[PDB]
């Protein structure tokens, strides 16, 4: 008796989730309107950071090393290029499309690769997953299509080459065995795997959450460290 | 001597406030602290002795008595602390056998299934989560490590964490991802077992037992030696079970020593272990062989010791053999001061202090846990039977050349392809070379024409070393990848036992440069020669084995290193003797010539010992090294008249 | 040259911040007119609830979400049961455009023993504004405010407070002559009244932290109850 109307407002709350999909979705739509609004203070900060008018040297290098979660991923062969980073914006999905938010990390090409402009395309829980739709606390990232890097070639920081001596079974014949081994850097943030692979998915999509809510609109409380490393 | 080893509770200035610990490694001290561990090197004396991890099977020596007797440890009784987890509540003291581990099973816990008695040597287990809202769920440790284990624990983690386990029960939650679950550990619990299978009371059951068949799974507790260390995490039984975590240790146990005197409730604080025992200390309960020259050539004849007189190196042992017929066992005799030197370890039939024994085709399995006088192993039990069973069905767990090589010397049955024959032929000139160019003295080889691969070296006892005068045979082959690989040594034993930790009687002998324990293209025979005049025939043959120089000037590396240049004299004797008969043919005329002056030589030492800086480690000489040096000695002089070498 | 340029983005990230300002106020808006199309769902749950749409309704609907929720389970007393299964309902109404930015967790109690009050309306109010203090403190919507409603009660059941006697032997006439003082007990409805905060902001650490814990469970019984009541109802809510 009760538990019958328990399953109803179960039912209504479906609904109400259903309900603020829709209104998570026109929360994207004033996201993309105040993203207009913010073109003037952002391209304000842009220009800045680049010195195109009256830069911030190591401005997003070090907004990564001042937060626990960005500084564990940058290594010793990830300053040279991450500082070339001189510019973060998330483009927010244009209406109709699915919801998706395209942290464009423009990186400056210069002597690492020939991407001019990159990207780590991220996708939303646009609507409730139908087996179970309370998990739709709002838009919850789920999946990371990752870029395809064009490394100049002597720079591909996401292997290293490892040589040892070894002989052929049988034959004995020497030889220096090498091999590319996949090296942990930064920058396989862009090409993350394709959907501890699932750990790392996790640990990928809460940094590029962090990424969204926080580095970018308080970028500069975090090069100068007011802010919190929430 | 030191005075810390491993795994002893020590207490020292951590953090100002002085904290226990373990220390892991020995010098062969490294501390390892309780609340948070920080390995680290402290001066030994600084560290403040409090325990020591006296475990069962372990030889001690007295610490505090000027009798330097060794025994062997057969039972340990460790009191302990217990602090109650998470709190400061401390109860003590608390005996370690009523504490209990928290999984039901651990690696190496022995287990019997379907009738197959094995090892887990791997095995996954889970853990059971009781949430806040009531639900219970089972939870693979791969992700329970996640959570931020034992009964009663409590944890928090992401929901998201839960997307993978077992609801066994209660309302299943919504696995948002802006909040965290708080959890209690209910249990825990094991998924499925990997086992070895080592052997049994046709074919062995799957390597790995799932729950579906694990309920067949029965551990063999009755095999428990975990026995408490600090910081292990036990459930303590109330005098309710709860779970406890050890603060501090005493360790007092029996120690069984050699003159037979079974000593009980010992604080291992007067009992310190030992590293490096003689190969020939015979500690009570052993079963040992005659090995003499002449005596005894029954194989069947064995002997169990049960008392030797360390300064005196003279054990008594009892002597039986198995009766022809039937499961029993006859009395040969109680001789008793017979010469350690004289005895050797049974090649089978070795059974210490709880050990794990099957039976050979009823009770299956036990704890050998004393050695019978009657020469009758304890222990085989089904269920704390307590039945002294025989050995005899238990299981434990200048440069010269010469036309042709003698048959039976030198190398044989070897036809490798070389990588180009002349090259070859090359490096054994540039080897032939170096050879006549060197060996003024000591040093001697000789090789042949039919294979010049094949080569016979001899070799010369430095002075005022055990292996003074004397003589030595070595085989060798060089590769024909030869010098991509070290040569091929063997040398010819002439003997039965280990005259040397390095040279064995089997014939592989070894050394540090040849990488066996490096080699290289470069090198040459006339190193390895030098080496082995050098090295292999030290001073003090003792060292040599395996990093045994960590004892060096130690008061046991001092004692083990007389007794052990004791046994090399005897050995060397007995070499010669052995050597005298049977010359090898490619070198019959060369053993006479050096022995006709260099075993009188030796000869007279020895007399001379039986009654000075003489170079090497060997006084006082024990009455077993007496009695061995002059039977072997007698031997010695009759084969030296033999051989048509009158006294010179 | 470098900080006064950090100290020029540092302007602009104020004058964003008073954008983000305007994107919260927005937000709110929108979360009005969501409010409006909730309406029907929100009211249609109150209604099963309590009977108005198909033992009646669901019992004891919101004490039970109350202790199932940890934050607010903890100050239901045993006395302040019999009290609180007689709330009715709870909504979250919004601030109609042009009042200041607040929410009003309005509590309907049917016709009750205890007070006459129909409705108590602890108001919470939020600040969309940057203070020129630290407008960099501006993490959100913050909570930091609030406005409750005085509750007159029947005689004989108040839980809010609780007489504490004592006796003292009268030296001439020898009588044991006894007083007594009004003290404030332990109630969940001391929710409703919280310690009106001086001016100069003068506040015992105790007011400090119990106005904080009143701000916290109104923010939580905003966001997580009555929107998703029904996930707490049942179990399925984590609730830490």
């Amino acid at each position: 008796v009760v538990k019958r109307r328990v399953n109803a407002l179960k039912n209504l709350q479906v609904k109400c989730a259903q309900i603020e999909a829709k209104f998570y979705e026109e929360v994207h739509d004033l996201e993309r309107k105040y993203a207009v609004l913010y073109q003037p203070l952002f391209d304000k900060r842009f220009e800045i950071i680049n010195a195109i008018y009256e830069g911030i040297p190591e401005f997003w290098l070090t907004v990564f090393k001042n937060v626990d979660l960005l500084s564990d991923m940058v290594q010793e062969h990830d300053e040279p290029i991450l500082k070339h980073l001189k510019d973060i914006k998330v483009k927010f999905s244009d209406a109709g499309q699915p919801m998706s938010f395209v942290l464009e990390f423009h990186f400056e090409p210069n002597e690492y690769f020939t991407n001019e402009v990159l990207t780590k395309t991220y996708r939303m829980r646009s609507e409730p997953d139908d087996s179970d739709p309370f998990s739709f606390d709002g838009p919850e990232i789920m999946g990371c299509t990752g870029c395809q890097i064009d490394w100049k070639k002597g720079k591909n920081v996401t292997l290293k080459t490892i040589k040892k001596k070894q002989k052929h079974k049988g034959r004995g014949t020497v030889r220096t065995v090498t091999k590319t081994v996949s090296n942990d850097s930064f920058f396989n943030f862009f090409a993350p795997p394709e959907v501890d692979a699932e750990a790392i998915l996790a640990a990928d999509f809460e940094i590029g959450h962090f990424l969204r809510e926080r580095i970018i609109p308080r970028s500069v409380l975090y090069f100068t460290g007011e802010a919190i490393e929430d | 001597q030191r005075l810390l080893f491993s795994h002893d509770l020590v207490s020292g200035r951590y953090r100002g406030s002085v904290h226990f610990g373990l220390v892991r490694l020995i010098h062969g001290v490294r501390v390892q602290w309780y609340p948070e561990g920080v390995k680290q090197h402290v001066k030994e004396t600084k560290l403040k002795l409090e325990d020591r991890s006296v475990v069962p099977r372990d030889v001690v020596r007295h610490m505090r008595s000027t009798d330097s007797q060794c025994g062997t440890v057969i039972d340990v009784n460790i009191d302990c602390a217990v602090k109650l987890i998470g709190t400061n509540c401390i109860i003590y003291p608390v005996n370690s056998k009523d504490l209990q581990h928290i999984w039901p099973f651990m690696y190496g816990d022995y287990i019997a299934y379907d009738c197959w008695l094995g090892k887990v040597y791997d095995l996954k287990n889970q853990i059971i989560l009781k949430l806040s809202n009531g639900a219970r769920c089972s939870m693979n440790t791969e992700d329970g490590a996640k959570l931020y284990f034992y009964p009663g624990q409590v944890l928090i983690g992401p929901a998201k964490i839960f997307s993978s386990v077992q609801w066994l029960s209660g309302v299943k939650p919504v696995l948002s991802t802006k909040s965290k679950f708080r959890v209690v550990v209910e249990e825990v619990q094991v998924v499925e077992l990997k086992v070895t299978w080592i052997t049994k009371s046709v074919s062995p059951p799957p390597s790995v037992i799932t729950q579906e068949n694990l309920g067949r799974v029965k551990r063999l507790g009755c095999f428990d030696h975990a026995q408490r260390q600090l910081g292990e995490r036990c459930l303590y039984v109330f005098p309710d079970r709860v779970a406890v975590e050890v603060v501090t240790t005493m360790t007092s146990a029996d120690v069984m020593w050699q003159d037979g005197s079974v000593e009980c409730n010992i604080r291992s604080n007067d009992l310190f272990p030992v590293h490096h025992l003689d190969n020939n200390e015979f500690c009570p309960g052993d079963f040992v062989v005659d090995k003499r020259v002449q005596s005894c050539p029954d194989p069947a004849v064995y002997g169990v010791v049960q008392s030797g007189d360390h300064i005196g190196r003279t054990c008594m042992v009892k002597w039986f053999k198995l009766r022809p017929s039937g499961d029993d066992v006859e009395l040969i005799g109680e001789e008793e001061d017979v010469s350690v030197y004289d005895i050797a370890d049974h090649p089978d039939f070795r059974f210490r202090t709880t050990d794990i024994v099957i039976r050979i085709g009823e009770p299956s399995v036990g704890q050998v846990a004393r050695v019978d006088v009657s020469s009758k192993v304890e222990v085989v039990w089904a269920d704390n039977s307590k039945t002294i069973i025989l050995p005899q069905h238990l299981y434990n767990i200048v440069f010269s050349v010469l036309e042709f090589a003698p048959s039976n010397h030198s190398f044989k049955k070897i036809e490798f392809q070389p990588p180009e024959a002349k090259k070859f032929f090359s490096t054994v000139r540039k080897e032939m070379a170096l050879l006549a160019t060197s060996l003024p003295e000591g040093i001697m080889v000789k090789t042949f024409e039919d294979r010049m691969d094949l080569f016979s070296a001899l070799i010369k006892g430095p002075t005022r070393t055990p292996y003074e005068d004397g003589l030595y045979l070595f085989d060798i082959q060089l590769p024909n990848i030869y010098p991509a690989v070290p040569p091929h040594f063997c040398y010819l034993s002439q003997c039965s036992g280990r005259l040397n930790p390095n040279l064995y009687d089997n014939g592989k002998v070894k050394v540090s440069l040849l990488g066996t324990w490096r080699w290289t293209s470069k090198s040459s025979l006339l190193q390895v020669l030098i080496s082995i005049q050098g090295l292999i025939l030290v001073n003090e043959p003792y060292y040599n084995e395996a990093g045994f120089d960590s004892d060096r000037g130690l008061q046991e590396g001092y004692e083990n290193s007389r007794c052990y240049n004791e046994m090399a004299l005897i050995r060397v004797v007995q070499s010669m003797t052995q050597l005298v008969r049977r010359p090898p043919e490619v070198f019959e005329q060369e053993i006479r010539q050096h022995f006709s002056t260099g075993g009188w030589r030796l000869v007279n030492r020895i007399e001379s010992w039986l009654e000075p800086d003489i170079g090497f480690p060997l006084f006082p000489l024990s009455k077993g090294f007496i009695k061995s040096i002059r039977g072997v000695l007698t031997q010695f002089r009759a084969a030296l008249l033999e051989a048509g070498m009158p006294e010179c």
